[PDB]
């Protein structure tokens, strides 16, 4: 969410705070507390959850 | 979850 920029369309790339690195066109996944998005790779995930299933970023998941 | 550019 901080982790945006754009091009001179005005469009905006989000940026993975896993690798630093921006969205490449590959699956990302998004915090449903921060609302942050991060490559899949990134935060382990291999197939996608069960499209039920809330997910939160390691931020978010601290305690 | 919510995911956008999968497969
Ligand atoms: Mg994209
Ligand atoms: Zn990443
Ligand atoms: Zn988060």
């Amino acid at each position: 969410s901080m982790y945006v920029i754009r091009d001179e369309w005005g469009n905006q790339i989000w940026i993975c705070p896993g690798c630093n690195k921006p969205d490449d066109g590959s699956p990302m996944i998004g915090c449903d507390d921060c609302d942050d998005w991060y490559h899949w790779p990134c935060v382990g995930i291999m197939t996608a959850p069960p499209e039920e299933m809330q997910w939160f970023c390691p931020k978010c998941a601290n305690k | 979850a919510r995911t956008k550019q999968t497969a």
